């Protein structure tokens, strides 16, 4: 189609900070993909990010009961959706499947985790290969959960007994698989 | 979704401390905050105070409310209540996790009398500017504990007692008034149904 | 603030009436209560940005209309009896349930079937009693506002010429002459007190005004008395010394 | 530690919105506006939590309403459009007669309009695929995620046409 | 519990 098109995008940030212990919210407004308008905690008051949003801040700061709104944000808002959610969302806790083949480089296959907080680890006989970290990254299937492949880089050699170790907040001791 | 609070209209004298009860029975809030409307005699509706979290209290004039999620009440309380706190107080609830709407009590009226240091109760018998032959009952300067009972004939009116200030002077009175058109009709029966002052003044006309 | 109109009216069963509010808080969000005979607030009709968001199974018959984000208007085509109440306008900074209401000063309505059932009231003005002249050195004037229908009345105490406040009590409702019939006629008094020698003072005016909402001059009018229109009817007297 | 976004928006002149709420990367729930429902992420979300899908329309009303005053501030200036970029790839090894679902995840785009197919063999294939909807991102362009489970002489392409590109763009993953 | 929407407000116009 020939005809242009014209974006406007809102955004409520909510940010934590060991917990509910410091909290900060941002009110942004956004025409295509450029900010125009925000409001900030921190600041605590609606400012003009662009030219393009300085009748929005006037007018919006002038309301009646408007900056005693936002400023309370943080705590009718922000503080309240993180407990709503907190059993489900904060303390979300998936154990990963771990599975160790190669394809000569080793792969520790890493499925199904959450958060993606984690630690992979090679051991050649229990001494923790430096050379060959070859990591694919975090990756984030967009259902809740995450993966990543972690290759070493390492000639198998008669009996040598290689391990990949993973650590996760989901578990009390690290995971270990062999090959 | 419902709000109970004290029903009818509650009197208290200066000074006295006032409790007035509001529970709600949130059975589908997902998010519920707490309201007190005041409507000052002469004025419309306004805030009084309100309470957003599940566990603080708000104050205003003198007026406290704690937001009690466990015995799932909202109690308005002051420990001395002024003259100028008369007024309607309306408990209010609604639900921050959909769209703003308020669910109100019956509300709650409160009539603050105050203390009539100097009683001189008596009963007088005014005419008409106009025509002579018409006339009201006026009962007046009587103590606050007097109780003006309504009248229970169709025939004969008893207003109920009103509280005026001259304020030069700073002098306060009660006053009711009664009139009929009665032919038996007359100002020494007219507050027989009312337990007045045994030394209520009655001159002779 | 906000403004709301008309403050009174009163009107036969089938008839339109359009209410109208203006709010200048800025604010996105408006509504519409009702407050029924029992003193009940109910919530009726919520508009956020020009758009209705919240219709509480108000009848079709109620029609609200805002063509701008700081105006919201009610119109009634064919009200009935029902319809009599009192409908206070509020405004909010958005529908957030958090969010403090601003309320005007309220419409009276009042739906009847037979408009020959309004009167205008009936005022009088009596005079202090020399027994509490020479009993309390002061002097109370009683004003009695009677035979009106409906109760949409507004007293006040006049003075020289100057509209006083200080000394005055008026009944905070009318009490029904003929308390069986639910159409009765409405009476109100009001009493003015003065030092003694204020009163007797022959150079003292003294009236007692009250002001009336009753029919307008576009309705229609068949009976033989004079239309009770919006007017003012007034009651005075002159200080005496003896 | 943790961010939780609200995150609206709407477009013209397709007259398109949506409403969700992000939880350090993963959706919480969206909002239908057709069916004026709140859709979650995992069903067993819906059990948890409650969020009445009556307030997203309303802000969805509001952001139609400020698009044309913005709109007719910057003088009808369009938007410019970014081409996607597509990665196929696959949430487990590959194994044969073992089940297991692709992923054709398209990042960093705007606007966010996109026509995505499933091609096997050269054929469209639309039986029991699943779509997500636009996910944000910190420079304010869009995610999206589609899947479609298979039993690994089949070879699988995604097609995915969008108005920043030229041609429609293939990605292809075989066994 | 129940989620709490942050309402958008109305450009200047
Ligand atoms: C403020 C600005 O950018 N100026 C131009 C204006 O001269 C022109 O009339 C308009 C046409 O749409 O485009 C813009
Ligand atoms: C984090 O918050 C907890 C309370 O939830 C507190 O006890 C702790 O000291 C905080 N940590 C830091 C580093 O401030
Ligand atoms: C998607 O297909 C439709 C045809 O129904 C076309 O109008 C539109 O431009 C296409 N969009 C893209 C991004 O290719």
């Amino acid at each position: 189609d020939t005809r242009p098109r014209f974006l406007e995008q809102v955004k409520h940030e909510c940010h934590f900070f060991n917990g509910t212990e410091r909290v900060r919210f941002l009110d942004r407004y956004f025409y295509h993909q450029e900010e125009y308008v925000r409001f900030d905690s921190d600041v605590g008051e609606y400012r003009a990010v662009t030219e393009l949003g300085r009748p929005d801040a006037e007018y919006w700061n002038s309301q009646k009961d408007l900056l005693e709104q936002k400023r309370a944000a943080v705590d009718t808002y922000c503080r309240h959706n993180y407990g709503v959610g907190e059993s489900f969302t904060v303390q979300r806790r998936v154990y990963p499947e771990v599975t160790v083949y190669p394809a000569n480089l080793l792969v520790c296959s890493v499925n199904g985790f959450y958060p993606g907080s984690i630690e992979v680890r090679w051991f050649r006989n229990g001494q923790e290969e430096k050379t060959g970290v070859v990591s694919t990254g975090l990756i984030q299937n967009g259902d809740w959960t995450f993966q990543t492949l972690v290759m070493l880089e390492t000639v198998p050699r008669s009996g040598e007994v290689y391990t990949c170790q993973v650590e996760h907040p989901s578990l009390t001791s690290p995971l270990t698989v062999e090959w | 979704d419902s709000v109970t609070q004290t029903e009818g209209q509650v009197t208290v004298s200066e000074s006295k401390s006032l409790i007035i009860n509001c529970t709600y029975s949130a059975t589908s809030i997902a998010y519920p905050n707490l309201f007190w409307y005041v409507r000052y005699p002469g004025e419309g509706l306004q805030l009084l105070l309100k309470v957003i979290t599940a566990g603080q209290k708000g104050s205003s004039r003198g007026f406290e409310a704690t937001y009690n999620k466990e015995t799932t009440s909202f109690h308005l309380q002051k420990a001395s209540v002024q003259e100028s706190d008369s007024a309607v107080y309306y408990c209010a609830l609604s639900d921050s996790g959909s769209f703003n709407k308020l669910t109100f009590g019956a509300g709650t009226r409160l009539a603050v009398c105050p203390y009539i240091q100097n009683p001189d109760p008596a009963v007088y018998q005014l005419r008409d500017s106009k025509s002579s032959d018409k006339s009201v009952c006026l009962f007046t300067d009587f103590d606050s504990q007097t109780n003006v009972s309504q009248s229970k004939d169709s025939d004969v009116y008893i207003t109920d007692k009103c509280v005026l200030d001259m304020r030069s002077m700073d002098f306060k009175s009660n006053s009711a008034v009664a009139w009929s058109n009665k032919s038996d009709f007359a100002c020494a029966n007219a507050f027989n149904n009312s337990i007045i002052p045994e030394d209520t003044f009655f001159p002779s006309p | 603030a906000v403004f709301q109109t008309p403050n009174y009216h009163v009107t036969q069963v089938g008839n339109e009436v359009s209410f109208n509010c203006k709010q200048t808080l800025g604010h996105d969000t408006m509504y519409w209560y009702k407050q029924d005979s029992k003193k009940l607030l109910k919530i009726m009709f919520s508009y956020n940005n020009k758009q209705l968001i919240v219709n509480e199974t108000v009848p079709r018959r109620f029609s609200p209309q805002s063509s701008d984000k700081a105006h919201l208007n009610l119109r009634i085509k064919s009200v009935e009896p029902e319809d009599s109440a009192v409908y206070l306008c509020a405004s909010s900074l958005d529908w957030g349930g958090q969010n403090t209401l601003y309320f005007g000063a309220g419409t009276r309505l009042s739906v009847l079937e037979d408009l020959n059932k309004v009167f205008p009231p009936e005022v009088a003005v009596f005079e202090p009693s020399e027994a509490e002249i020479s009993h309390t050195q002061k002097a109370t004037l009683v004003c009695l506002a009677t035979g009106f229908f409906p109760d949409h009345v507004e007293l006040s105490w006049w003075v020289n010429g100057k509209e006083v406040h200080s000394g005055v009590c008026t009944d905070p409702q009318p009490l029904k002459e003929q308390p069986a019939l639910n159409d009765s006629r409405y009476a109100l008094s009001s009493r003015l007190r003065v030092s003694a020698t204020f009163w007797q003072n022959p150079r003292n005016h003294f009236r007692c005004q009250v002001q009336f909402y009753g029919l307008s001059e576009n309705d229609e009018w068949t009976q033989d008395r004079a239309k009770p229109v919006t007017q003012i009817v007034s009651a005075e007297a002159w200080g005496r010394a003896d | 530690e943790h961010v939780i976004i609200q995150a609206e928006f709407y477009l013209n002149p397709d007259q398109s919105g949506e409403f969700m709420f992000d939880f350090d990367g993963d959706e919480i729930f969206h909002v239908d506006m057709a069916k004026k429902e709140t859709v979650w992420r995992l069903e067993e979300f819906g059990r948890f939590a409650s969020f009445e899908a009556q307030g997203a329309l309303a802000n969805i009303a509001v952001d139609k309403a400020n698009l044309e005053i913005m709109t007719k501030r910057s003088n009808y200036t369009p938007i410019t459009n970014v081409p996607p970029e597509v990665t196929v790839l696959t949430n487990s090894p590959v194994e044969l007669r073992e089940p297991n679902v692709l992923i054709c995840f398209i990042d960093k785009f705007t606007p966010p309009v996109v026509n995505v197919t499933w091609l096997r063999n050269g054929k469209p294939v639309t039986t029991g695929v699943s779509e997500t909807v636009f996910l944000p991102r910190e420079d304010h362009l869009f995610r999206k995620f589609h899947y479609l489970p298979f039993l690994p002489e089949d070879v699988y392409d995604c097609r995915v046409e969008h108005w920043g590109l030229d041609e429609p763009l293939l990605k292809h993953w075989e066994f | 519990g129940g989620y709490r929407a942050r309402p958008a407000k109305a450009a200047a116009t």
